[PDB]
Parts: structure tokens; C-alpha cells; sequence
């Protein structure tokens, strides 16, 4: 009866899918938070059948998906939207996709959940390296991949029930260097895990909820190959 | 060959174990720290990744 | 009232989850590493320690 | 039909227990290695039932004990095995209790195993800070603490099916100085800690072994009591 | 004949100036880059011998100071300065403040220098924890205590000599959790001894220069006291 | 009493070293790190703080 | 040739510093630590390796 | 007027010189602690003038060496020497070599000293890795290169003037795994970093004297070659 919404799911290809995979295997209730650009299209595929053969597992099981919600952590609340993004070709259509939003969204039509995955990460300089990436892209990245992580908490920490678990992703490249992985990413995966510490403390005295964060290894999938070196 | 199909043959051929990482081998763990098996566990970084973050030098 | 009584306060006070520890907690951490579900993991110190390992200085 | 050794145990009280009564719930056999001094005690209060309220299993089951063993991590081989305890009263109608021995009788008893608890530890002067540790005192921990794992592993691998894994128990005293905690077990932790790693490459890339170890937080036992700062 | 930009004095009651009093015990000339908000009223005090007792030094001697310069480590250059702050009652008088113009003055002034001290941070919401803090104060905090190292390497590298040396301070609430120090500040601190490595392997390898981090303990500066807890 | 004080208060009560820690005991350390004699340092993080860091539970 | 000389080559391709570290790299160290410079520094481990510790994987 | 005892050396290739050579341009006494088997040997290059060379100092100053000792790390007192080496061909000529024996000798000499440098390690079976290391190869290492320096400290610690300062020399491998530098040294150096910290604290609040270890680079001396792998 556990529901868990899981952020950063754009195709089958990275790790959410596969965190998703593993969750319906313990019949855990998914909701997928999808981001925009690319939101249409997955519901599409989806739609088609394009997916049908990934939600396959092992134990003859098939991938329980509870929802698929438009949502872009780069937004707080609704009135964080910037006008441009707000009158987007891909943004129009589109509602409660802000992080408060869809927190609320969820408790609405599900009630309290107890489980958050927090599975993205961006930075629009990753192909630069630190010493060349700009302020701006260098903020971007940290608070597309590490900020994010804090909001998502803050919001949603409030439709969990106590003893729910919170989880994000890592890299390596945050203790020792790792030339090729830049744009301030190993910076951002750097706060992020200092930051899941300080969480953890946090919501562990007030919430009695739990956060830790994975670092993984090596994976082909669409944000990994944007690396491109 | 972009940055991630050279870490992913490095991480094959010098990790301490060698199969090949799934997505589905993080979705495991991921599954485990937020079940309540690991109710004792919090603010840590754990490390799936076949084990190639404990080296310092290679060998060949 | 022995080294290990003190640490068991002091642990179920300034630790970031409050609950006691049991045996129990690291036993079912110890049965998913001996399992193919982290086959992944090697090489690692995980803490079952309801957190206190992240703290530097308790907050009294 | 996985069966796992839990090398360290006396009571119900410890660790070792804690990690034999979640492993049931997955139906694994288990098998303990007793210190031979407390063999015979122990083996009595099971006789004599003291134990059947701390084997029932979480899932309305008996905990399946495959069988109680003499085990004295400070022995590598029958060769090893010096006059003063081949007099000591205890060990003498004993047999078979040097890891590689227990390492051939389980294997002969019930084949090969899949899991692997080094779940013990031993410091003759853990009541003094490291300053005032003898040099004896010190290898003692060191030898007593932290070489078993290594021998446990050497003899183990053998008797062990592939994919099979490990672990170990330590505490972070081994990172950051709590003081009483003596005798050099803070200096068995840490080489502990470091041979897991060096154990993990050579056991992984030769076996497809894991093995690691988990640093727990405070547990009132009885070789935990007997450090009393 | 050395010479040291030192970035993050406004008084010397902080690290920098304890930092430029050593230095001069060295003999190293010194150029201090001072913050708009306390330029002048810093420039009155020294004039007026404010100061005077306290450039003293055990062996009699006396701070050697170079030059005191404005300066903003907000801007990387001109071009970066909004219009706001431009006409801002403190920065009007002021010209050659961002990192570009200082770096650039500097080298004009006295050619190339072998020494960095990055002694600097700032975080508009540091009295709030974590959790509280808004994605405009977290990206604030890391903006000015973090993304400045980088810039300022970036435009101060070309005018270093190869051997020059840079330093920057951080606190150990990045590596373990210290309720109080909030704003982001504890995830500014742990993106700059991310980036005071990955920094290291690219000014080593293409410049022959080395950057580190020195994690202080407490001091009662301005900085520290605005806390408030 | 601010955050600060209360800091400064637990260091001199709490680290390995007693002393009152100095803006020149930073100063100090900082100058050899800029001189030459610190050439084969580089990416390091180091401690300046009466050794604090490197306790994980104090005592009184 | 020996262990030793195979680290001292991948030290001297793959370190952030590519100078060859002298025995009196490591002195000078040595005499800051045990002067009252560093009267602020105790219980650390600091690296003097030309920052080759830093690095995780080379980037060949 | 500083005395600094240097415990660990065999020939100006190792460590243990380049400290020395650097410690005399501070003009410090320097006190040399030989490993008995090779003290004569030494003597003889020494005598015969085979290190003047590698004594200028750059200062254009001769090391000035107070003293050459035999000294011995794997013995606390003299009661702990075994018949053997009591035997021992180089042994026999020599006498105060053990811990001890030499604080008190160098104490009844020159009095007390502020520096204590502990350069040595020794393990029997370097050229195995971990799992092949015999329980004796493994305490060798432990005895001879980590509870060496704890006793170095307890016996050194009553012939040094307040404020005295500590260091040992450690490996990288202790912390990462590096093939190839096995029997247990990796082991050894875990501890020798972990008791650092622990021994820093004792020596701290009650002596006030600082002890820390510099985790260093290769260097092609002796001891380091012997490894060969
Ligand atoms: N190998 C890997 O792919 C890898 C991945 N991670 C982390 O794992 C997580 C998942 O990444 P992935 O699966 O690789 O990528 P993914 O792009 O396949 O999937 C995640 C989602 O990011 C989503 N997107 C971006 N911004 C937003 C937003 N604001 N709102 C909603 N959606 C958004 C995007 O649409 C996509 O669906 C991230 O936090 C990663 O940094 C951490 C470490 C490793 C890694 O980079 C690495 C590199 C070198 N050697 C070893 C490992
Ligand atoms: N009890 C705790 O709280 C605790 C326990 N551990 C580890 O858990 C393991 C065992 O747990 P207990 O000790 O908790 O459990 P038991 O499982 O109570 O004790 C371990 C065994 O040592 C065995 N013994 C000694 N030598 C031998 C030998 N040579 N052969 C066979 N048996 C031998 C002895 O018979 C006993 O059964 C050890 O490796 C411990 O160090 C690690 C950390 C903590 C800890 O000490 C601590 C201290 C202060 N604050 C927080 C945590
Ligand atoms: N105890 C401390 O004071 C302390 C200080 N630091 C770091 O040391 C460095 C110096 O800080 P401090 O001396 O305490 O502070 P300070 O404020 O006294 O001096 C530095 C300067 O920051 C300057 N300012 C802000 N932004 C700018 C800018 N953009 N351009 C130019 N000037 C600017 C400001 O004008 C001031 O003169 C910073 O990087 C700190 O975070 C690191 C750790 C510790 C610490 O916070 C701490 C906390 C709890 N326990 C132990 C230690
Ligand atoms: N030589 C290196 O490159 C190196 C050296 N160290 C440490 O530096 C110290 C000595 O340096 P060397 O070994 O470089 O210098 P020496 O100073 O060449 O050798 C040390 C001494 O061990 C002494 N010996 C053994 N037992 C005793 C005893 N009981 N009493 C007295 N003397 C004894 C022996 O006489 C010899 O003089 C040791 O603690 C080393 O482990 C630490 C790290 C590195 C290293 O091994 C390494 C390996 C691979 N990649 C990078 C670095």
C-alpha cells in the first residue's frame, strides 16, 4: 500500500525507470513526475505501447504506473513560472506542474504518500569545464541538481506520513575529480550530499522521515550521453 | 566516443566486480533504503557501483 | 553505568532518529548485503546507526 | 537453501543474533560459531529452552538453526593451537574448532554455503586508552578483531558457492576518536574497514565474492558492557 | 617579492587580516580587495590610525600594505554590474571593482603575483536552516561563497606566475552537520572543497599552480557573529 | 548568545588543544601554504582548529 | 621493475602536480608540522603526493 | 636549541634524511635512530664519509647530527628481548636499543627534545597481498610499523619539553586500494591514521603536544623497493 513519486523520468533509459521497475516488484504504487519538454512525447510512447516491453519484469510482473504528471523542479510554486516559460509551445497546455503544485496535486487525488525519489540533474555548461563555466550556468547547475532536492523535501515532507524514506542519485566526481564531468556537476552532486547530511538530521528530529542518496555507477542514458567527450 | 561509453568500458574492466551495471541494480538498492529494512539507515551516500570508488591505482 | 550505557544515551539523544537501535535494525540491513539485491555493493563501511555518524557537534 | 555462518556469538543479546533472526525471515540456514570457552554453557540454555522465546521468527516461524559450532577465531589451523589451551579445560573435550577445521567440517557436514558474518570481537585490555596498551594487548585485538576476517575469508572461500557474500561489524570510533573505547579496538576497526576494501577487490575480481561491513551504533550486549569506561 | 591579492577584509577582526599579518612577517607585499558596503569607512579608520596597533608584529615589525582596492568578488566583469548597484550610493564614486577589472589593475599596476587568498563568503539567508532557505538565498550563498574561488582563479590565473600558490578558508560543518550554520552556507562550503580539487588537477596540470583549503575553527569576525543563534 | 560564542565556548572546552585559536594560527598556516614549502600540496582540505574535527563524541 | 617504479611513473603522468617529488617535499612538510607555526594542527593525515589523491579515475 | 629524534633510517635515500636535511635549515639537532642490523654498515659510510654529500645543506650549512643510535621499534624494554637476537651476530656488540632504552639514553645525553619523527615500516611479507598473508606477516607489519609509533609516544613523551611536536609517514593504500603493497601494510597504515587521531587527543589535553602523520608520494628509496610487485 507504499506510494512513491519519483522525479526524473523522461524514457526506460536512466535510473528512475529502473528504480520504478524495482519498486512494482515489491508492489509499491508509482508516480511519475515528467518533465515538460518532453512530456507529450512520453505519453505518446507510453500510449503506443512504445514502453510495453520494459515495463516487463522477471517475475512475470508488469510495472503498476499509479500516474504520469507534467512537472519541472526548476519551479517552487506557481507563481515562480517566468512569463516566457509560462507561454511556452510546451509549458501552455500544461498546470500544477511547480513543485508545490504537484505535491499538493498528489495529496489531493491520493492522500499522504511515503515515498520520494528525487532522480535528476541538469546543467546547461556540463560540457565546459569548471574553471570556464560561467555564474549563470554554474547556479544552474546547482540549483537544477542540488536545490531541487531541498524544495522537493520541503514541499512533500508535509503529504508524507512519519517513517517514509526519501532517496536521491549521486556521482563519485563530488570526492575525487573527475575531468569531463563538468558545468559545477560535481560541484552540484557535492552540496547535494552534504546537504542530504543536513537533511537527514532535520527531518529525522521533526518528521522521524529518513534521506540518503546514492551514488552510482556508470549508466547510458539520455543525460549521460549530453556529457558528450 | 563521449564521456560515458569510456566510463562505462573503464568501470567494466577495472571495477572489482565485473558485471555490467543495470539500472535495475541501483533500483534495487534504491528499493531497499526506502523500505523500512533500512529504518536505521540516514544521510548517507551509498555506493552501488560495482565497487570501483574504493581504487586508487589500476593495475594494467 | 558502564561506557556502553552512556553511549546508548547519548545516542538516543543527539542522533538524528530518535527510535532505540535494535538488534534487529542492523540484522535486516546485514540480510540485504548478504543478498543478490545488492549485488552492486562492495567494499563498503554502511552505517546502521540511526544516523549519528553525520553529526559533528550535538546541539547542547 | 542458503546457508549462512555467523562467526561470534554467545548469547541473544548481540548482534550476531539480530542478524541470525532477520536472515530466517528469508528462510536461510543458519550455523554459529561458538568461542569455545562459552560453547558448553550455551549449548545448555538452548537444551534447556532458554533461547525458544528469542528464535520465534517475526513471520510466526522457528528460527532454523542448522547447527552450533566450537569456533575460536584466533587459530588458523590445528597447528596453530598452542599447550596452554590444549590443557585449558574448556577446549579439552573439544575438537575442530580453528577456522580452517569449522571450514572443513560445515563443508562436510552440509556442502558448500553462500553467506558469510564475521560477527566478533576481542580486546584483552579494551579498559585502557591506547597509550597505555601492551604491545600483547594490542596484537591481541589486532589479531583476535581484525586477521580472522582475512582467515575467515582465505578458508571460507573454498566451501563458498559463487556469488556468494560477506560481512563484517565495526564502529566509527575507527574514524573519529571516542575515547574509552581501548586497547586498540579503534585500531582494529580501522584496519578492518581498510581490509574490506582490499578483501573486496581480490575477492571480486577472483571469486565474484562481496563483502562489507556495517558500522553500527550502540547495542547493550555483553562483550559491549565489558568495556565499562 | 611576493605579492598576495587578498579577497575578504573589511576589518581586522577576520581570518584575512590575521592571514595578511603573517604574510608580512614573511615579507610579502600585500593588496587588500575590500567590499564597496565597508570600503570608506574602512579607508577613514586606517587613515585615521584605527588600525595603527593593530599591523603590530612580535618582532617589532609592522604590515607592509601594497594597496587597498574596492572590490566586489559578485562580478566577474563590468559588464555584470546591474544598473541598480551602479547607481547605488556606495559603488558611484567606485570604478574597477568586478574580478576582471581588479585582476586586470593589479597586473598594470605591479605586473604578475604569486599569491591568492580567497577569504570571503556570504549568504542573505544563513539565520534560516536549510529546509527554509529559498532558491534565491541558496543560489545567493553559493554564488558569493562558492562560483567567486572559480571566477576569481579563473581572471587571476593569467596574471600569476607558474609555483603561485592560492588558498582559500571553508568550514567543516560541509563534511558533518552543525544545526545553525544554515542559508546554504554548509552546501556553499562543501561545492568549494569539491571545486578546491578539481581546480587543483587544472591549474596543476596547465599552470603549475596549486590552490588548497583551510577548514578554520571558530573566530568571533562579523561574518561569524551575523549568525545570530 | 549568538552561534558564534557558543562555538568558540565548546572548542575551548572540547578540542584536543586547549589554546584559544587565533586569526594568526590560521594566518600562519595559510602563509605556508602560499609559500614554496607547501609545493607538493595540492586539492587538500586542511584542518586549522585545535584538532576538533577529528573527535566523534566528547566526554563531559 | 619493481613496484615501486611503476608508481613513481603513473605519480609522475597522472598527478595534478608533474614535478617530481623530492624526499625533501615531503621534509618541508615535515618541518612546518613540527614547528609552532602549525601549533593549530593536530590528529590530520596530510597529503603530500603532489595531489595525486585527489584523482579517481585517469583520464587515459 | 630544538633536538629532533628520527626514528627509522638505513641509508639518505629513505624519508627519514629529507626530513633531517629540512629540519637543518631551522638549525635543528638531529638524533638518528638506526635499525641495529644495519647501524654498523651505516656507521661505516658515515666514518668513511660516504653521506657528505647528502648532509650539505642548501643554506651552504653541514647537517649538524647530534647523534647515530641503534634503535630498534619492535622492542618496548629491554625485558621484552628475545634469546635469538640476544644471539643475533648484530645484536651482540650493541646494547639500549629497544623504545626505552634509547628515550632514557637520549635523555641522559642531551636532555630533553621538542621533535619526534617516526619513519619506519616493516612487514615480512610485503609481497603478498592480504589474502595470502600468514597471521604472523600481518602482526609483524602491525608491530613494527603502527604499535610502534603509540610506544614511541608513551616513552618519548617524559624526555620532551612542553609543546613537543609528533609525526609519522603514511600511504594512501590505507584508505584505497592499491594492489601490490600487501601483508598487511595496508592494514598497518590504516591504524598508524587512525591511532593519529586518538593519540592526538591523549597527547593533547594532557601533554598539549600535536601529533599528525604526511600521507606522501613514491619515493625510490629501500624499503620502497623491496615491495617489487
Ligand atoms: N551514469 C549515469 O547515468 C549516472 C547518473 N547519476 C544520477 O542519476 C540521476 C538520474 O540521471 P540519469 O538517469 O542518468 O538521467 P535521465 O536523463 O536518463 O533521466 C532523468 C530525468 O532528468 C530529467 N529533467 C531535467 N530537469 C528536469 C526537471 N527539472 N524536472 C523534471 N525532469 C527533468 C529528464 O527529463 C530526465 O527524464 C541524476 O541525479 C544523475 O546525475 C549519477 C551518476 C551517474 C554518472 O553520471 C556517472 C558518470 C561517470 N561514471 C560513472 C557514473
Ligand atoms: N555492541 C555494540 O553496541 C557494538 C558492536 N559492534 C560489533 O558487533 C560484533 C559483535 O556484537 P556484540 O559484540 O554486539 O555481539 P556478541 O555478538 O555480543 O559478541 C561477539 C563475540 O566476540 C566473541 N569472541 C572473542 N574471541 C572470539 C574468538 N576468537 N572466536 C569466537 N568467538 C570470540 C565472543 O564469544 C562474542 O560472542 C563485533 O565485531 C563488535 O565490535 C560494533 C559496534 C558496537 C559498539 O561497540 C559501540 C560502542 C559505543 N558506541 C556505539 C557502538
Ligand atoms: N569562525 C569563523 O569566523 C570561520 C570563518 N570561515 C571562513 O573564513 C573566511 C573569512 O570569514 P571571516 O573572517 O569569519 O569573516 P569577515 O566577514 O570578518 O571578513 C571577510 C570579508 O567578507 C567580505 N564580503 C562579503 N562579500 C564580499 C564580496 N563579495 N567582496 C568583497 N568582500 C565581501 C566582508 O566585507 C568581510 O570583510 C570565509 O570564507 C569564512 O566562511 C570558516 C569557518 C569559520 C566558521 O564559520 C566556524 C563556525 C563554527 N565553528 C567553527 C568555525
Ligand atoms: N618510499 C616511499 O615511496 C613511501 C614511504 N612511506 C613511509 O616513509 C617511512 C620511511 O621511508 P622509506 O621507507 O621511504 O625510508 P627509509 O627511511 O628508506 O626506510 C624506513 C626504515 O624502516 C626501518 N626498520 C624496520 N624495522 C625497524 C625497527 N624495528 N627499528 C628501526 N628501524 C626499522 C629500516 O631500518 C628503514 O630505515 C615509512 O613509514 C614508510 O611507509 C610511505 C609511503 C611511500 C610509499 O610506500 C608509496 C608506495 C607506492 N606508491 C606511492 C608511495
Amino acid at each position: 500500500e507504499d506510494i512513491c513519486f519519483i522525479a526524473g523520468i523522461g524514457d526506460t533509459n536512466g535510473y528512475g525507470w529502473g528504480i520504478a521497475k524495482e519498486l512494482s516488484k515489491r508492489n509499491v504504487k508509482i508516480i511519475f513526475g515528467i518533465w515538460p519538454p518532453v512530456y507529450n512525447i512520453f505519453m505518446k510512447n507510453y500510449k503506443n505501447g512504445k514502453f510495453d516491453n520494459d515495463m516487463i519484469i522477471d517475475k512475470d510482473k508488469k510495472m503498476n504506473i499509479l500516474d504520469m504528471l507534467p512537472f519541472d523542479a526548476s519551479f517552487d510554486t506557481a507563481n515562480d513560472i517566468d512569463e516566457e516559460t509560462k507561454n511556452n509551445k510546451r509549458y501552455n497546455m500544461l498546470q500544477n506542474y511547480t513543485i508545490e503544485d504537484v505535491a499538493n496535486l498528489i495529496h489531493q487525488k491520493y492522500g499522504k504518500i511515503n515515498m520520494l525519489v528525487h532522480s535528476l540533474a541538469n546543467a546547461k555548461e556540463v560540457q565546459k569545464d569548471l574553471l570556464n563555466t560561467s555564474r549563470k550556468g554554474y547556479l544552474d547547475a546547482l540549483s537544477k541538481s542540488s536545490y531541487s532536492l531541498i524544495s522537493l523535501c520541503k514541499y512533500f515532507v508535509n503529504i508524507m506520513k512519519p517513517q517514509s524514506s526519501i532517496i536521491s542519485l549521486t556521482y563519485h566526481a563530488s570526492q575525487k575529480v573527475v575531468p569531463g564531468y563538468g558545468g559545477g556537476m560535481s560541484s552540484a552532486k557535492a552540496a547535494l550530499e552534504s546537504d542530504t547530511r543536513v537533511l537527514a538530521y532535520h527531518l529525522g528530529r521533526n518528521y522521524n522521515i529518513r534521506i540518503n542518496t546514492i551514488s552510482a555507477g556508470p549508466l547510458k542514458s539520455r543525460a549521460a550521453t549530453a556529457i558528450n567527450k | 566516443y563521449t564521456f560515458i561509453d569510456y566510463a562505462i568500458e573503464y568501470s567494466e574492466k577495472y571495477a572489482p566486480l565485473r558485471q555490467k551495471l543495470l539500472s535495475t541494480d541501483i533500483g534495487s538498492v534504491a528499493s531497499f533504503l526506502l523500505s523500512r529494512e533500512s529504518r536505521a539507515i540516514t544521510g548517507q551516500t551509498i555506493y552501488v557501483d560495482n565497487g570501483l570508488n574504493i581504487m586508487f591505482l589500476p593495475d594494467d
